């Protein structure tokens, strides 16, 4: 969950 | 490449991840060891939610949500006590697009601020947001599912991956969306992290207009292999969202  | 003037700028659409967009995200519960406190503050909406919400505002759609969504935060998230389940009653929502304004200066009514904050919180939940001071999601694969299954967008919505196309065919798909007045969700990763944003125009010289979801900061024209906003990066160097790129296209109402 690394799209910020 | 056809020239297309920024679709979101033309409609006044400029969202961000902080206040007043995050008034309904979860409130941070714990101090992460070694970090300063964010306890009692709302979590960031997440760039994936902000990019998606700006596109939904462009369409003013849906008027009614279709299906609820539930998930559980990763137990490694240091900002919340565990287990932590989040639920958005999207099947009961009636979104009033006159109250979800295109942008917010601060002078808007509490009803208008809560309207955009409810959209941001519902969209974030529907993409399994890992909430925090910064908030992250898997992005495209969740966005495409949420748009169709929770928000009732057309079955044309789908993820495309940069690795599956030549540069020409990739850009031709982006250009076809823009020719149909359809802003495109886009993400990538690199040496200043992973980020989601919206492609909403083109200058005819193979640059695309980008709205980064930071309220206007760094918005402008970029090549798709140099998505490198100067608002990021400490120390003076270079970096951008140029690897593992994907997009969600076909975004229009049922």
């Amino acid at each position: 969950a690394e799209i910020x | 490449q056809p020239v297309v003037k920024s679709l979101l700028n033309s409609k006044g659409i400029h969202y961000n991840q902080g206040n007043p967009y995050n008034l309904l995200t979860p409130v941070i519960e714990k101090v992460k060891p070694g970090e300063q406190s964010f306890v009692g503050q709302h979590a960031a909406t997440g760039c994936v939610a902000t990019a998606t919400a700006q596109i939904m505002k462009y369409h003013n759609y849906p008027n009614k949500g279709l299906k609820d969504y539930t998930y559980t935060l990763s137990s490694n998230n240091p900002y919340f006590n565990h287990p932590k389940n989040l639920f958005a009653a999207i099947s009961t929502r009636q979104y009033n697009w006159n109250n979800i304004l295109p942008t917010y200066s601060g002078r808007e009514s509490n009803v208008q601020k809560m309207a955009i904050s409810e959209l941001m919180a519902d969209v974030g939940i529907s993409v399994d947001m890992d909430y925090g001071p910064s908030s992250g999601s898997a992005g495209s694969s969740r966005v495409q599912r949420a748009l169709k299954e929770n928000f009732g967008y057309n079955q044309s919505v789908h993820q495309i991956n940069r690795s599956d196309f030549s540069k020409q065919d990739w850009e031709a798909q982006i250009d076809k969306e823009l020719s149909q007045n359809q802003p495109v969700y886009y993400q990538g990763v690199g040496k200043v992290g992973g980020h989601a944003f919206v492609i909403d125009g083109a200058d005819g010289r193979n640059f695309y207009h980008v709205n980064w979801g930071w309220g206007g900061v760094s918005d402008g024209f970029f090549r798709l292999d140099a998505l490198n906003p100067s608002a990021l990066g400490t120390g003076g160097g270079a970096g951008g969202f140029n690897g593992y790129q994907s997009a969600v296209v076909g975004i229009k109402p049922l």
